[PDB]
């Protein structure tokens, strides 16, 4: 477990390792708000 | 003008989904089949058919669901909603297979269908039907597999249930049972679609490797307008290369394309021959010679022999589950095994 | 270049969303109340996990007989 | 004081998606670059302090 | 009145994923989780 | 100079087949792999490939035909030890223990890395753009996962696929039962990639038949119509599009023969890379997906699913598959 | 907008970053915005570990790939691996994530806002692919910090705590190692093993003293080739034998990459001594000689022989020999008699496995490792079903061995792939025809007929 | 309780990248 | 200008979507059922 003071924030670590992921898709989204250029 | 006549103006119109008149046949039996397949994956068990959940809503995923055939006792029953079987009542259809039936009947129709679309799509814009022809072998393996095996067979239960893991069940009784991949109509099939597979890469690789240069952009999809004249790629080049790397190289276009026309085609209409003969359990199970020998000869050993073996494992672990219809009671003792494991 | 307005321009207008979010929710929660209400079992006669098995069975309800398999089946609800 | 900690956590958070908003949006909007420059100085200022508090403080829990 | 086309996709994709995941949430819960 | 004229014979393009570099190492290890395989498909002795002296017969001379016959992988006891012909005591011993096996797949290998290198240089001396190489690599990735990344994982060279057609079905359905590789997503894609390329293949020339440029008369052969060499394409390549647009629809068709020739390419060398990888990858034993007794009633009772009909067949394969070589529960290995 | 479309810069979407190639200050900038990623990713990853762990069980049963990673430098464990402070994997952790945030405001700050190309700003930051002086310059500055990295290892062995040795007598423990082997002859002599079974090239380094010595030549070669390349041009031959472009320095990287994949992947899989199986869990052939020592103890509790006792084929079914004469541990797992673990190691004689050791001194630690090990073997499903494919679904375990191997098996393979398609683009481009064949000047036209 | 905090954190982060996105597109920026 | 709204694309476009909506719906309710 993580250090208990620490633990009020244990769902947003939990979220925290996919955001690379979404970096990836964030690429797509301003190709597509650019058109694809 | 005629009441024809100006119903085959509307069905030709050009419109962003042609119809045709092969659609009558086309568009609703193949919507029928995905329906079916859809529904049955999503929402109808094989509970009282095989003994198996193969829905969605009993918990199955993607590879798991299916709509399986019907039980052995059906026989070749056409199992239709109005049938002596289901007698109108839709609940006891589903529960009886009679959506595999009706995916099966209304897909072959719908092959038809699509076949006869490439016929008349191909003459109205001008090109010759070698499209339609190249469709026939899908057809043949379709008509083989889910329609001329079972019937070949004792009921439509043998006929491959229309799912991903159902599919892979049918494989493995195929092994098991006819040691399908022994049989040369088979091992042609497997040379047509791997030789396929080899002819679109290498045919694709080449060309995109064999470009002329048309523009300045280091993309090269663009340099290429379809009302051009000229060739995109170079075929000189590549017949040079292909004949310094491998030996041998293709210098006709025309032959190039049909060849990659002939070679899945044919291998697949070389299965569907093959799965007729299993239709009537007329199999390449095995080789006399090599078996009088290990029958006389205990140290005798080959990979086919212990394929053999492999065969007797998957009989007798799979029959009693696979086959509910016979009972099968297998005591531990006459299960076939190897040391330990 | 058939005739028919392009997908795009059909998607980004205004009209298609003040149709398609009233249209889209709601088949969406007509297939969820399909099955939350538990009619799809009804319709399509797929057993609830309680309805596989008697209490005290362990014997799959096969199929044996052609003619009369819709009365075999209603036999095997009969039984729980 | 661990309500102080989590307090001074929960700011940094706060301030660590402000700045993961807001410094892309300052840097690629050209014409708002005075501003924005002194928001992102002092922003980036405020969230060093905050993680160097944070560590203080984690020390102090 | 035109919604941007990015935005369209942008929020279909997103309504795929979430499907997606829920569809792989029950994989792990409820019925077909082996639980 | 004798090294400048080497050099330059080396790397002739007028030479009827490119030697290159590569083929520099190609020639000879393929040479030496064509000719111990030939020899040994026809006259090896029996060889204990489970390494419980329990030789299995291989070869045309004692007792196979062309389906039954193969190379025997080299034995259990060796595992991944490197067997030359020096090391061992005499040639009888060699064949024993299947040293023929790794001589051939050591030098296949080689040679077909260089042939793929090879394939590269050619391109590169022709003024060529240089990826028919990488679509090579997708069958060579084949070859170096059933011949050296699975014996490697799984710690012995018993376990490469045998030279044989009989051997090779053997292999198939022994991973199957320890693997369960028709469940595997990587796999899937192979089988997704080998029907595609099939299909697009039987496609893409059908399409390209179907819009041919009349240029010759009913009687002689349409091929014909082309000229090796010749400028202008010998069929209509909008004719073909507003078929196969009239077929599905219109932006399910290429207008752009380039794009549609790239997806050729792409879609069964990217399925053969996914399947060579799922091959790899259990051979690190990350097998397919396990979903034995997963459906599970509201008592507790195990519901069945095709699944579970494929496990029994893969337990019949595994109980029977090696019947001599285990002494332990698990089949760890 | 500067080189951010099709027409100006020739590149389509679908290729974009090789829009960068000759802007320095927007390539610096998705760099450091990459490394930041890869910092974060190690951070997150960490805090994520951390938050699902559990002490008391195995870090192999619970999914870790980093928490064994600080483990094996010494940090927060203590004899056997059990852990006895989470406290540094939180410190590591949330380190490497302040420290992405930093590195993703630079990459951020370089790639949109800071100058284009670096070279007007500063001849120091600013550099041409053709010029191979500053290449051979980076390149010595990056040997340096690669070195002095290794230099860190080294000091994190010697000085700050050493490392965890599951070598260390009395089970692994944390270790300071005082007496690194500073001897080429056994360096390099790991360096020109084979990589074939029974040798296992640099991948069968068993214990730390060669490790930390090795990485102290590592750290002292690579400083020493950093100031080489600083002070140092490129000689002729290598101005004849390379390509000096962007695209061909990446697929030089791609290669290298995608064999230090491969190498990786075997480091992993067999070696259980920079990879200890109380944090990864045993190795295949680990399991394999675990299962059998565990049914010898069974079968020789109930009082069989098992030395004389024979198998279905008359081999021995608990002890035989190896090809060479060594006893060894009977049925499959003869391919794994090369296998050395620290629980396996003290039944082992001159010859091989002795049947007085076996007989007379196994002690109940042994017997309890090797059911571990035998129950743990690196075999499972890809939806984690722990076993064989033909095993039910009750055991929740992928060994972490397994998890590594097959991921950097497929990156490394696709590096490869990378590194063909980047130096054959790279060939292509510089001498001209990576667009296509010129249609006036085709070469195949000026060649004469094959036959 | 946990995984609607799970699912309100993964939402506020996967839109923040969009949200960029949009701010961008809206104040005519350079994107 | 002048598009029409209900033609042969429409049927066949709500045809395949109306019925995928309403199955994943469905399938969406199916992860939450308990044994
Ligand atoms: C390519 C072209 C394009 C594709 C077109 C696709 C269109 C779809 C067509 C679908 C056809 C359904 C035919 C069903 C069928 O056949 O159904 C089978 C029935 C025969 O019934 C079977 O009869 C068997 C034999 O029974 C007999 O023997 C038993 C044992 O003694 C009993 O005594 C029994 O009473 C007695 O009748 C078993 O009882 C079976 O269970 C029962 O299914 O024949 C019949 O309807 C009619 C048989 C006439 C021949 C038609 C079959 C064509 C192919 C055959 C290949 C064989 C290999
Ligand atoms: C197109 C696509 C092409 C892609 C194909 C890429 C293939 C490359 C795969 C291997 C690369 C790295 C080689 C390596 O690390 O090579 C070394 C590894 C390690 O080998 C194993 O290494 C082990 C080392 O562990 C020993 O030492 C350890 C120390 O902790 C433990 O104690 C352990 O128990 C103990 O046995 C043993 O010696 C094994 O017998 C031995 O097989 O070998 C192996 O996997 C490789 C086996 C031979 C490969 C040779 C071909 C490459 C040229
Ligand atoms: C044109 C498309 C088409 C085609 C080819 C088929 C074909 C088929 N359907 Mg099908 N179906 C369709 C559209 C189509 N369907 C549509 C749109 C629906 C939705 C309503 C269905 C719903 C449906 C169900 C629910 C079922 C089928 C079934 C079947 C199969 C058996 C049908 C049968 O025996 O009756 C054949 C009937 C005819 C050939 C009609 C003959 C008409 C000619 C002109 C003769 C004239 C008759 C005369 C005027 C009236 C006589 C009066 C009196 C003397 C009786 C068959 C493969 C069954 C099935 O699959 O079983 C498993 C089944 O249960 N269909
Ligand atoms: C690791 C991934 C990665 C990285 C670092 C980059 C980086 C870059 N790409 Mg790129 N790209 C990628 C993946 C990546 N790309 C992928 C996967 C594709 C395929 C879709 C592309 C397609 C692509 C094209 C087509 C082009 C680029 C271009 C560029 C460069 C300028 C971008 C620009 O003008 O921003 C404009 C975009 C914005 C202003 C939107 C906001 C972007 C910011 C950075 C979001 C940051 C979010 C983050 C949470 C903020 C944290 C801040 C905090 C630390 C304080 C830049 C260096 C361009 C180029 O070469 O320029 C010459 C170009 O034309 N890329
Ligand atoms: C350090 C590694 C590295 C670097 C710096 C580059 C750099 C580059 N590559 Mg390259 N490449 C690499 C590795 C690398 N490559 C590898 C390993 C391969 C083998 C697969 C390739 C294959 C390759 C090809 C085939 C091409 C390039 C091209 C390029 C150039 C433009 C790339 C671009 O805009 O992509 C934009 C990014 C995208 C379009 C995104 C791609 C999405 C990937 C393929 C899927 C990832 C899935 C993910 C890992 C898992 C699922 C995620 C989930 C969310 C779904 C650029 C110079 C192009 C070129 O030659 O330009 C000159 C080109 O055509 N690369
Ligand atoms: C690969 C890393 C890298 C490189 C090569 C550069 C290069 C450059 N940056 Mg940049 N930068 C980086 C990372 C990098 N930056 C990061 C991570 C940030 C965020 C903090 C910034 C923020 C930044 C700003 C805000 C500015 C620059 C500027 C500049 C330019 C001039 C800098 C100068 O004169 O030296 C200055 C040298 C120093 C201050 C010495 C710093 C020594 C450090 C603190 C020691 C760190 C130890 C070790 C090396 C790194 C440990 C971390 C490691 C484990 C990753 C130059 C092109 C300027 C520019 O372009 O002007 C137009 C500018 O205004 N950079
Ligand atoms: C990231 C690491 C790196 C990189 C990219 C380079 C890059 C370069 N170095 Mg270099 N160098 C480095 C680290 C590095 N160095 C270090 C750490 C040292 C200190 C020892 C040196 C010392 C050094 C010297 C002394 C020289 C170079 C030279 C060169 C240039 C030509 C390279 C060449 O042709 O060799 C390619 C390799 C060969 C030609 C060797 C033959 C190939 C054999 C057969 C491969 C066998 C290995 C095989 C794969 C098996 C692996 C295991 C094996 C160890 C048993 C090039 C710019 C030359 C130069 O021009 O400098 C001015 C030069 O003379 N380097
Ligand atoms: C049988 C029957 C019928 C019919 C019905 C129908 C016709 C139905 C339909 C149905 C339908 C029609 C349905 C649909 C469904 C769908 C779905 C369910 C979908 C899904 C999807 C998904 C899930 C997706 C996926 C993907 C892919 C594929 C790839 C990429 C990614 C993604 C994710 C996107 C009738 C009554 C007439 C008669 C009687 C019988
Ligand atoms: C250029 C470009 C790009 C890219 C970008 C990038 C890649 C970036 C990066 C970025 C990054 C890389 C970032 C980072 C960030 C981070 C942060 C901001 C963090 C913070 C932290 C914190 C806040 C912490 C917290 C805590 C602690 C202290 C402990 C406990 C737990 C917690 C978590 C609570 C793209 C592709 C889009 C395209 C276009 C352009
Ligand atoms: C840390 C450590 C260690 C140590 C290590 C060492 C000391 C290493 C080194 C290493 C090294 C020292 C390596 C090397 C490598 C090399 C390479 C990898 C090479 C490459 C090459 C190339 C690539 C070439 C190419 C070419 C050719 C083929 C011909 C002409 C052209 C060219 C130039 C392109 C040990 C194991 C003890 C233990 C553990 C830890
Ligand atoms: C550490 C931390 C943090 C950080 C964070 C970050 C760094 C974030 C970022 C984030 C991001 C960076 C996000 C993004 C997202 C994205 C998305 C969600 C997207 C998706 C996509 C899609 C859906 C797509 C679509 C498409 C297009 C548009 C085109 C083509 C087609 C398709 C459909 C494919 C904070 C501050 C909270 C604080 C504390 C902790
Ligand atoms: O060698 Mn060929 O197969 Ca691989 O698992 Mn263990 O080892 Mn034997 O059994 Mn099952
Ligand atoms: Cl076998
Ligand atoms: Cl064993
Ligand atoms: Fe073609």
């Amino acid at each position: 477990k993580l250090p208990e003071a620490y633990a009020i924030f244990d769902p947003l670590v939990d979220v925290l390792p996919v955001i690379p992921v979404l970096f990836l898709a964030l690429a797509f989204v301003w190709q597509a708000a650019v058109g694809f250029r | 003008r005629g009441w024809f006549d100006i119903l085959d103006d509307w069905l030709k119109r050009d419109r962003f989904v042609f119809v045709g008149w092969s659609g009558i046949l086309l568009f609703p039996c193949a919507y029928l089949a995905l329906g079916g397949w859809l529904t049955g994956t999503t929402f109808v068990t094989s509970w009282y058919t095989h003994g198996l959940a193969s829905s969605y809503l009993e918990g199955c995923n993607f590879l798991t669901v299916a709509v399986s055939t019907p039980a052995n006792s059906m026989g070749h029953s056409l199992l239709l909603l109005w049938g002596p079987e289901a007698q109108g009542d839709f609940t006891r259809w589903c529960q009886l297979g009679g959506l595999w039936t009706f995916i099966a009947l209304h897909g072959a129709f719908g092959l038809i269908g699509f076949m006869l679309r490439q016929f008349e799509i191909a003459r109205l814009v001008g090109v010759r039907p070698y499209n339609a022809i190249a469709f026939s072998a899908p057809i043949a393996v379709f008509v083989s597999v889910f329609l001329i095996y079972p019937l070949g067979q004792s009921s439509w239960f043998f006929a491959p249930s229309f799912g991903v893991a159902a599919i892979f069940r049918f494989l493995l009784f195929f092994q098991g049972f006819h040691n399908w991949t022994l049989n040369p109509f088979h091992m042609m099939g497997v040379a047509g679609v791997l030789g396929g597979a080899l002819l679109c890469a290498i045919h694709g690789a080449t060309v995109e490797n064999t470009l002329f240069q048309d523009g300045e952009g280091a993309s090269t999809f663009r340099a290429f307008n379809p009302t051009q004249a000229e060739e995109t790629y170079s075929m000189v080049t590549a017949n040079r290369f292909w004949s310094q790397i491998f030996g041998i190289a293709f210098s006709n276009k025309r032959w190039l394309h049909f060849f990659m026309l002939f070679v899945p085609v044919t291998g697949l209409w070389m299965s569907a021959i093959g799965v007729v003969g299993l239709a009537l359990n007329l199999r390449s199970y095995d080789f006399i010679s090599q078996e009088i020998r290990a029958a006389e000869d205990p140290e005798f050993e080959t990979f086919y022999t212990k394929n053999l073996l492999l065969n007797e494992g998957i009989r007798a672990w799979m029959a009693p589950q696979d086959q509910p219809h016979e009972n099968f009671v297998f005591p531990e003792e006459v299960l076939p095994r190897g040391n330990a494991l | 270049t058939t005739g028919e307005r392009p997908f795009s321009d059909i998607i980004t207008s205004v009209r298609y969303w003040v149709i398609h979010s009233i249209t889209i929710p709601a088949l969406f929660i007509a297939g969820w109340l399909f099955v939350s209400t538990g009619l799809a079992y009804d319709v399509f006669g797929t057993p609830r996990p309680d309805s596989y098995y008697a209490q005290e069975q362990r014997s799959i309800p096969l199929v044996t007989d052609r003619f009369e398999a819709k009365q075999q089946v209603e036999t095997f609800l009969e039984q729980l | 004081m661990t309500i102080l900690f989590q307090l001074a956590l929960a700011a940094l958070v706060i301030l660590s998606f402000v700045m993961v908003i807001g410094v892309p949006v300052a840097y690629a909007s050209p014409q708002d670059w005075d501003r924005s420059k002194q928001l992102i100085f002092l922003g980036s200022g405020l969230w060093i302090a905050l993680v160097l508090v944070v560590g203080v403080l984690n020390f102090f829990v | 009145g035109r919604i941007p086309l990015w935005i369209v996709a942008t929020v279909a994709g997103m309504g795929v994923i979430v499907i997606v995941g829920l569809f792989f949430y029950g994989a792990y819960a409820g019925l077909g989780s082996s639980l | 100079n004798l090294w400048e004229r080497f050099c330059n014979w080396v790397t002739s393009t007028d030479n009827r087949l490119y030697v290159g570099w590569f083929g520099v190492i190609m020639i000879p290890t393929l040479l030496a792999a064509t000719i111990c395989f030939v020899i040994a498909f026809i006259a090896a002795p029996p060889v204990d490939i489970d390494g419980i002296r329990e030789p299995v017969s291989g070869s045309l001379l004692y007792g196979n035909n062309i389906i039954t016959g193969a190379v025997v992988p080299s034995s259990n006891a060796i595992g991944l030890h490197f067997y030359p012909i020096w090391e061992a005591a005499s040639l009888d011993e060699w064949l024993y223990n299947g040293g023929p096996y790794q001589l051939i797949i050591f030098h296949f290998l080689l040679g077909a890395s260089c042939y793929m290198g090879r394939q590269w240089e050619l391109s590169y001396r022709l003024g060529m753009r240089p990826w028919i190489c990488v679509a090579y690599s997708a069958p060579l990735a084949s070859a170096f996962a059933v011949f050296l990344i699975y014996p490697i994982g799984q710690g012995s060279f018993s376990d490469g696929m045998p030279l044989g057609i009989s051997g090779t079905f053997n292999f198939m359905i022994v991973f199957q039962a320890e693997h369960n590789i028709l469940m595997h997503p990587f796999h899937q894609l192979g089988v997704a990639g080998v029907f595609g390329g099939a299909l697009f293949c039987a496609m893409h020339g059908s399409l390209v038949t179907s819009s041919l440029i009349r240029e010759t008369t009913e009687t002689e052969s349409a091929n014909y119509g082309y000229k090796f060499g010749q400028e202008e394409e010998t069929y209509n390549i909008v004719a073909a599009h507003g078929y196969f647009g009239r077929l599905i629809f219109q932006y399910a068709s290429f207008n752009n023969s380039r794009s549609l020739h790239f997806f050729l390419a792409a879609w069964p060398v990217v399925g053969v890379w996914f399947t060579a990888l799922g091959i790899s990858t259990m051979a690190f034993n990350l097998n397919g997906f396990n979903f034995n007794h997963s459906v599970i009633d509201a008592k507790g009772n195990v519901i069945n699913t095709w699944a579970d009909i494929i496990n029994r067949a893969n337990l019949g394969m595994e109980v029977m598959h090696e019947r001599n070589a285990h002494n332990f529960p698990l089949d760890l290995a | 907008a500067t080189n951010r479309d099709q027409e100006s810069s020739g590149f389509a979407w679908w290729a974009g970053n090789a829009r960068l190639i000759n802007l320095s200050g927007k390539l610096l900038g998705a760099h450091v915005a990459h490394a930041g990623l890869i910092v974060f990713w190690a951070g997150a990853m960490t805090l994520f570990e951390l938050a699902h762990f559990i002490p008391e069980k195995p870090m192999y049963e619970q999914g870790l790939i980093l928490i064994p990673h600080i483990a094996t430098l010494g940090w927060g464990v203590g004899p056997g691996g059990e852990v006895v402070d989470t406290f540094p994997f939180f410190v590591v952790g949330v380190v490497h994530l302040i420290s992405s945030a930093v590195l993703g405001f630079g990459g951020v700050y370089h790639a949109i806002r800071g100058p284009e190309t670096l070279e007007e700003y500063s001849s120091f930051f600013g550099y041409d692919w053709k010029d191979k002086n500053k290449m051979t310059t980076i390149l010595g500055f990056h040997l340096i910090v690669l070195g002095i990295g290794a230099l860190l290892l080294v000091a994190k062995a010697m000085f700050f705590g050493g490392l965890y040795d599951t070598w260390a007598p009395g089970g692994g423990d944390v270790r300071v190692i005082t007496n690194p082997t500073l001897d080429p002859r056994v360096i390099f002599g790991y360096l020109l093993k084979s990589p074939f079974g029974g040798e296992g090239w640099i991948v069968s380094v068993n214990n730390l003293e060669d490790v930390v010595g090795g990485h102290i030549w590592i750290g002292l070669i690579c400083i020493a080739g950093g100031i080489w390349h600083i002070l140092t041009t490129p000689f002729g031959w290598a101005r004849r034998a390379f390509i000096w472009s962007g695209e061909a320095y990446l697929s030089y990287s791609l290669g290298a990459l995608s064999m230090m994949g491969f190498i990786a992947t075997c480091f992993v899989w067999f070696n259980n001594t920079v990879y200890p199986s109380e944090f990864y869990g045993p190795t295949g052939p680990e399991a394999s000689q675990a299962q059998a020592m565990t049914f010898l103890i069974r079968d020789q509790k109930l009082g069989a022989n098992v030395g004389s006792a024979q198998g279905p084929t008359g081999l021995g079914k608990y002890l035989m020999r190896s090809p060479t004469g060594e006893i060894i541990f009977g049925g499959e797992t003869m391919r794994f008699w090369d296998f050395r673990g620290p629980w396996l190691e003290p039944l082992r004689g001159p010859n091989g496995l002795d049947l007085n050791k076996i007989k007379n001194d196994i002690q109940p630690w042994q017997e309890r490792r090797a059911a571990e090990y035998m129950t743990h073997a690196p075999l499972g499903s890809l939806n984690s079903v722990g076993g064989v494919a033909t095993e039910i679904n009750s055991v929740n375990f992928v060994s972490p061995r397994s998890w590594l191997a097959t991921s950097h098996f497929v990156l490394a393979f696709f590096f490869l792939v990378g590194h063909l398609w980047h130096a054959g683009r790279a060939r292509a481009a510089a001498a001209g025809f990576e667009k296509g064949i010129d249609r006036e000047s085709e070469p195949v036209l000026s060649m004469p007929s094959l036959d | 309780f946990e995984v609607i905090a799970q699912l309100t954190m993964i939402a506020m982060i996967g839109i923040a990248g969009p949200m960029i996105i949009f701010l961008l597109a809206v104040r005519r920026g350079n994107l | 200008v002048s598009y029409p709204i209900f033609t042969v694309r429409w049927v066949a476009v709500h045809t395949l979507a109306v019925p995928t909506i309403f199955f994943l719906g469905a399938i969406a309710a199916m992860q939450f059922i308990q044994r």
